[PDB]
């Protein structure tokens, strides 16, 4: 990588904005990685950093960058309930259906932390109900097993 | 008392004699060490959880442990780390005057009955609880030249044939092995286990098997059949002595009777216990004994007994083994020890000098050089009496005092001498007289001085106890000089001094002692004309006073403050952190790369490298490391710039080029457990179960806070580490279950692979030691590996990992923190240039009110002491000041004189804090003891003349100004004569630019500047403030 | 003075053979000659 | 100290009795005190 990616790895994580927007002027890569495979857009995502995941669109962010385990950024979103990050990574065309090596998709995760708004947000952008992981698992089948009610209903 | 002992001066000479008898035996029994104890007792329990995380240490051994440190007593406060290392610290730091064997003891005790809660893996590796202690007596490096051994070679060693010859080595406490002994080390193959349907789990049951001490019984034992001829103890199975034995236990017979044993699935080796620290000298593989010193101990007899186990070991050494000596105090502790007696010497020999320069008779010589070793031995019977030891703050205590041992001595002398040449007495009825004049002085001196010097004593924490070291020091040498004064002083100076005929002030006599005797005569009228013309203009000199004060005033204000002064002791630290996830590879390269630097750059300075990889100040991981370098010595290293400061300053400089590391070198402290001043400890607690994540956040709040006040605080940072990318695997329990594979054998195998498993003990050469289950390491380097191991199901097929596992990334603590039992984050800090550490730390509290709810706080360490030390300073200094007046008030009978001695106090204090100021020093302890002893001296000067001047008004009828300058005049050859010899007896100490003169300058620098002022001055001002004082009331 | 001891060799692989577990081995050897503290019993109000 | 004049008295079980022999011999011992009120007042178990 580069001496500026690194701080922009750092920067994104810790929500610095203004670290950020210093670092996007002076031409920081936005497709840095860390030994992992994570973006300064995972790590936004993942902390829940929402101003500093728009600017990093705005300046050509891989909206679609997977880690060394295939895992996106709207996974990481969907997993912790970041609704509004969830609901920007989907207007910037990220995929609702990404499947992780484990073939976990960000609706399974939401699904496993009952973030109900989340699911319905990814459902809206088409997200594959019927979707099984590697154990041929469902975002439902693991509702019922969770116990979540609520949940259930809303995936039918 | 004075006329008692004049008239008997055998029995003075035989209260002498028995003062340096007991002073004489102290000298030899005393112990020694560089400092005394000084910091507050503090027990640490450290346990090991092998392959385990910070959350899993955390939640099964820190919280279970932490929660049964209950019922025990003086307790101040517990602290604890769980990091990723699967290492434990809790830290149990108790009040200062508590039996650190009972606090010990207590603490045990409450673990014992704790120890069934904790996993079994810890109960099997043990939790050890030791008294905390940070300074060494000395390092002993242990390499190998020829590169025929490891650094595991090396510690199995030491372990096996040295550490315990030093652990009994006469005056050794503690000895700690940097390494451990061998441990018999299993690498798995994950492939060949599959092959032959075998898991770890057994290869853990079979080693267990067969590696086994089995109780079997007795022939013929009791009760027996009678008639039996032989009673002999059955021996079965004994546990494995070799590799080759561990190679041969057997795993699985196959169908076709082929045998697979347990080389046909790992290699097997003497190994390390583990391999987190690489270890190297010069690049070269390392391994050493850390020693502490024995309570009572001897540190240059210890060393010296070190040294000569060391020497009987050197012919049964391997071939290439050497010993080397990194570090080693008693160097250092050496020269302390000679230039204290030096200046003790040198002082004795200048005031014999001065004494002959003024007197001209070698009898009157004589008097001090018997009375000053007299009072110094006698100390020492004191200080063995009060139970200290030969130590830098109480040598250095006796350096302070020598300026008010050697004035009592000049004071008895020199009044016999004047009355003599004033009356024509004879010595005896001179002597008789000249003490009546001075024994209720010195005796309310003695008191004042105890007023001064003792409440000092009575400061609490760390600092406190050394203030301690000096007050009972100096209070001590003191008392005994004023006892000396009273008793052997006159018996000698009435028995020994020759008659001076009435008028004889030597003024008629040829040479240089002619000229001198009219010079100082002469000097004397025009010192006594000068104090005339002063007494009619009082007004103008009351305003200079103010000035004095005033300006005072101000350079104590601008004068930063600190503790101890740092010191070139030949050897100096260099700190590596890598960023988060840097492996030891890399940790390494930087490492070389700080070696080489140090070897090459600075080869004329550094004599060696010793370069720990995996440990660094507070933190452990394959990212953090440090480099403690070694100097030549100190006469290969002329000039400043050749000197620890400027080296570090040097490396420090070169080292910002290097990339992805943060690399810096520094200077040892004085004594570590003080830390900073003006530096702050400052803890951030969560009080409602918030957890991690959200302490982070109100930590990060703090932090930013803090930034934005550069003016008050610098370098507020964190103490302990960030969030890293943790490899999360789920096991799928469903899918488990339909394969008929059990989630033990599952956790096992992971477990025993990945992180290592301490199976059972096996006996290496009549030495028990322990047997290590691990993967062979590039089957447990990435995540692909994970599939590679398989696990045996019920039915007997072999299941991959991947089967009934997922995985992803996500961040987690590599070291979590704990204060008082809640979950907390250590903030380091310091107040900004100009501004004190209280108006620091009351930023920080105000900062601290404004965080998220359930987020409180709390002061630690050398903040915690700071504040219960600051709550007594008032109180002592208002004591102090209280029997100070109330003493000289007694003395004098009066309520109003006692103000014109106290107002000496500025003149002393204004030259130090100039030549302190001037030479760029700091407000330190040796300054600070400094001050009082200036103080102290000016104050007993003040004393005698105020008592001269008092006694002519009544005993003689005369008036004020005519007493005064009478007064004056008697007294300006005694005060001359003290602080001639005295700031030429420090002037070595100023000048001095050797080992340990960190020390010496700060002593000697602050001392000579006050004697100087206050010399000057007073004789000037002790004048005016008696007559304005007498005039006022 | 040194005792004579009388070492008795349990050869495990003839035991896994033959399907005799080295525990029961151990235990019978042990149990037998040695004396086995198994646990407690109340003889008159008192533990033993 | 106690109360102005109070007791504080142990039965003891000296030869393995039992539980409900040493039970016989208090109720045996509050039974005999029980008929002494010039001497003895208030004389009960501290027990269940
Ligand atoms: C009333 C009569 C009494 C009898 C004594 C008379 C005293 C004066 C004369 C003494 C004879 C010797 O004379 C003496 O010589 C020595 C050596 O050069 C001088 O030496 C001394 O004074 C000079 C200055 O003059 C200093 O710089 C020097 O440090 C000091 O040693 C004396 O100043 C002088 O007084
Ligand atoms: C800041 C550093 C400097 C501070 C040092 C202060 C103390 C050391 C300096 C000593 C000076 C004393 O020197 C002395 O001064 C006084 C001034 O009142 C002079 O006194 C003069 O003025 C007074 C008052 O009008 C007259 O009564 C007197 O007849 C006249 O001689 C003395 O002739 C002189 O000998
Ligand atoms: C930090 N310290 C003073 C040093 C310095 C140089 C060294 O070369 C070493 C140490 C620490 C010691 C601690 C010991 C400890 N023990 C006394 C066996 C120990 O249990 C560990 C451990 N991580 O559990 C070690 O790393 C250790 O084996 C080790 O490898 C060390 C070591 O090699
Ligand atoms: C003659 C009257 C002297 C009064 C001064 C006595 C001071 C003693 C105070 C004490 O007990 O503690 C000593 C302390 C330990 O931290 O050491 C010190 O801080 C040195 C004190 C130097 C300044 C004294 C005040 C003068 C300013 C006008
Ligand atoms: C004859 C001289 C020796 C006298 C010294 C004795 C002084 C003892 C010090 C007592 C400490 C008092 C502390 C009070 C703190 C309360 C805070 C409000
Ligand atoms: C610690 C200082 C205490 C000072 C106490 C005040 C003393 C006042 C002096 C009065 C003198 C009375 C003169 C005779 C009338
Ligand atoms: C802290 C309590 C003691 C303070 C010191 C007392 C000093 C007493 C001074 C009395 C002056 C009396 C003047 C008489 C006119
Ligand atoms: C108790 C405070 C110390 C005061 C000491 C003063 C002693 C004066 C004795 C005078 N004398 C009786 C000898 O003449
Ligand atoms: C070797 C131990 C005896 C000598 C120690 C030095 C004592 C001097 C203190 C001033
Ligand atoms: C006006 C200056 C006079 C100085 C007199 C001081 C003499 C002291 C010599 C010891
Ligand atoms: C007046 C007698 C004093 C001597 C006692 C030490
Ligand atoms: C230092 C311990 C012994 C002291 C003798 C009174
Ligand atoms: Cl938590």
């Amino acid at each position: 990588g580069s001496d500026l990616g690194k701080k922009l790895l750092e920067a994104a994580r810790a929500g610095r904005d203004d670290e950020v927007r210093i670092l996007m002027a002076n031409g920081a890569d936005v497709n840095a990685a860390d030994v992992v495979g994570w973006t300064p857009l995972h790590l936004a995502a993942y902390w829940g950093h929402l101003e500093i995941v728009e600017v990093l669109l705005k300046n050509g962010a891989d909206v679609n960058a997977y880690d060394t385990l295939g895992s996106t950024p709207l996974h990481l979103a969907a997993h912790f309930g970041h609704l509004e990050i969830v609901e920007v990574l989907l207007k910037n065309g990220a995929d609702v259906n990404a499947k992780d090596d484990n073939g976990i998709t960000p609706l399974h995760l939401a699904a496993n932390r009952g973030h109900l708004e989340i699911v319905e947000v990814l459902l809206k952008y088409g997200a594959d109900v019927n979707a099984q992981d590697k154990f041929g698992k469902t975002a439902f089948d693991i509702s019922i097993n969770n116990g979540n009610e609520d949940l259930a209903e809303i995936l039918q | 008392m004075p006329n008692f002992f004049i008239d008997r001066p055998i029995f003075a000479w035989v209260i002498a004699i028995i003062i340096m008898l007991a002073g004489g035996l102290a000298i030899l029994k005393l112990p020694v060490a560089q400092y005394p104890t000084i910091a507050p007792p503090a027990v640490t329990i450290s346990a090991s959880y092998p392959g385990a995380d910070a959350k899993t240490v955390q939640d099964t051994v820190t919280q279970v442990i932490e929660q049964n440190m209950n019922g025990i007593d003086n307790l101040m406060y517990m602290s604890s780390n769980s990091d990723s290392t699967g290492t434990v610290q809790i830290t149990l730091t108790f009040e200062s005057g508590t039996d650190a064997d009972i606090a010990q003891v207590q603490v045990q005790n409450k673990l014992q009955l704790a120890m069934p809660l904790l996993p079994q893996e810890v109960q099997q590796q043990g939790v050890s609880v030791e008294k905390s202690s940070s300074s060494f007596l000395m390092v002993v490096g242990v390499i190998n030249t020829d590169g025929t051994m490891t650094q595991e070679d090396i510690s199995d060693y030491v372990a096996a044939n040295m550490k315990d010859a030093i652990s009994r080595t006469s005056g050794v406490g503690d000895v700690q092995l940097f390494g451990s002994q061998y441990a018999m080390r299993i690498w798995m193959n994950p492939n060949e286990l599959n092959k032959f349907q075998l898991t770890p789990v057994d290869v853990i049951t079979a080693i267990k098997a067969q590696n086994a001490q089995v109780a079997a019984g007795q022939l013929g034992g009791t009760p027996p059949v009678k008639g039996q001829q032989l009673n002999a103890s059955i021996i079965a199975q004994t546990r494995l002595t070799s590799t080759e034995e561990f190679g041969k236990i057997l795993l699985k017979v196959n169908q076709d009777g082929s045998r697979v044993l347990l080389r046909d699935v790992a290699k097997i080796e003497l190994g390390g216990e583990n391999y987190d620290i690489i270890a190297e000298f010069n690049g070269q593989p390392a391994s050493g004994l850390g020693i502490k010193l024995a309570t009572g101990a001897n540190a240059l007899d210890t060393a010296a007994a070190i040294r000569a186990e060391l020497a009987k070991m050197e012919p049964f050494f391997p071939s290439g083994l050497k010993i080397v000596y990194p570090y080693d105090t008693t160097p250092f502790v050496k020269i302390s020890i000679h230039e204290v007696v030096k200046t003790l010497v040198e002082a004795i020999i200048l005031v014999f000098l001065v004494m002959y320069l003024f007197l001209q008779n070698f009898r009157a010589t004589l008097i001090p050089t018997i009375a000053v070793p007299v009072v110094l031995l006698g100390t020492f019977a004191v200080l063995a009496a009060f139970g200290f030891s030969i130590n830098t703050l109480t040598m250095f205590g006796m350096v302070l005092a020598i300026g008010l041992l050697v004035d009592d001595a000049i004071v008895v002398v020199e009044n016999v001498e004047r009355v003599m040449a004033e009356e024509g007495l004879p010595p005896k009825e001179a002597t008789r007289k000249s003490m009546g004049q001075i024994q209720g002085a010195l005796v309310g001196i003695a008191m004042v001085l105890s007023a001064v010097f003792v409440p000092m004593a009575f400061f609490g924490g760390s600092t406190g106890a050394i203030y301690r070291q000096f007050s009972i020091t100096i209070v001590s040498a003191m008392a005994l000089s004023v006892l000396v004064a009273l008793i052997l002083t006159p018996a000698l100076c009435a028995t020994m001094l020759k008659p001076i005929a009435k008028g004889d002030h030597g003024e008629g006599k040829k040479g240089f002692f002619g000229w001198f005797n009219r010079m100082f005569e002469k000097s004397t009228h025009h010192y006594t004309d000068s104090v005339g013309g002063i007494l009619r203009s009082t007004g103008r000199y009351l305003v200079l006073y103010l000035i004095i004060v005033v300006g005072m005033a101000y350079l104590f204000v601008r004068l930063p403050s600190s503790f101890l002064p740092d010191e070139d002791q030949g050897v100096f630290m260099t700190m590596v952190q890598l960023p988060a996830g840097a492996t030891q590879e890399r940790t390494q390269k930087v490492l070389n790369e700080v070696t080489h630097y140090y070897l090459t750059k600075e080869k004329n300075n550094v004599e060696s490298v010793f370069a720990v990889n995996g440990f660094g100040f507070a933190p452990r991981g394959q990212n953090t490391g440090i480099a403690f370098v070694s100097l030549k010595d100190w006469a290969d290293r002329p000039g400043e710039e050749n000197k620890v400061e400027a080296i570090t300053m040097r490396a420090t400089r070169a080292f910002s080029q290097i990339k992805d590391a943060m690399v810096f070198a520094f200077n040892l402290p004085a004594i570590v457990e003080l830390g900073t001043a003006t530096g702050f400890d400052f803890e951030l607690i969560d009080q409602a179960g918030l957890g991690h994540e959200k302490l982070t956040q109100a930590r990060n709040q703090l932090l930013a806070e803090a930034a934005k006040h550069p003016d008050m605080l610098t370098s507020v940072r964190p103490n302990g580490l960030e969030d890293t990318p943790q490899f999360k695997i789920d096991i799928d329990q469903e899918k488990a279950q339909a394969l008929g594979v059990s989630i033990n054998d599952i956790n096992t195998t992971l477990g025993a692979a990945w992180g290592g498993s301490y199976v059972n003990d096996f006996i290496d050469r009549g030495r028990v030691k322990k047997v290590y289950v691990m993967s062979e390491a590039k089957y447990r380097m990435l995540p692909d590996d994970i599939g590679d191991w398989y696990v045996r199901a019920a039915d007997g097929q072999m299941v991959p990992f991947s089967a009934f596992s997922s995985s992803r990334w996500e961040y987690g603590s590599p070291r979590l923190e704990r204060y008082n039992g809640l979950p907390s984050m250590e903030i380091l800090g310091q107040a900004a240039p100009g501004k004190s550490t209280g108006e620091a730390m009351e930023l920080m509290e105000q900062l601290a009110s404004k965080l998220p709810t359930g987020v409180g706080y709390d002061w630690t360490g050398m903040s915690y002491q700071e504040r219960l030390s600051g709550n007594q300073a008032p109180s002592l200094y208002a004591i102090s000041l209280i029997v100070v007046f109330l003493c000289l008030a007694a003395l004098y009978e009066s309520w109003s004189i006692p103000f014109s001695v106290m107002l000496v106090v500025p003149l002393g204090v204004i030259g130090a804090l100039l030549a302190a100021t001037f030479r760029g020093l700091t407000n330190d302890v040796y300054f600070q003891v400094g001050l009082l002893t200036t103080i102290g001296l000016s104050a007993k000067n003040a004393i005698l003349i105020v008592e001269f001047a008092k006694d002519l008004m009544d005993k003689e009828g005369k008036g004020l100004i005519e007493a005064t300058l009478d007064a004056v005049r008697m007294r300006l050859r005694p005060i001359l004569m003290t602080s001639l010899a005295f700031i030429l007896g420090v002037m070595p100490l100023v000048i001095s630019t050797g080992a340990g003169s960190g020390a010496q300058n700060a002593v000697g620098t602050g001392v000579m500047g006050g004697m100087v002022t206050a010399t000057v001055l007073a004789i000037f001002f002790v004048p005016v403030f008696f007559v304005v004082v007498r005039r006022r009331f």
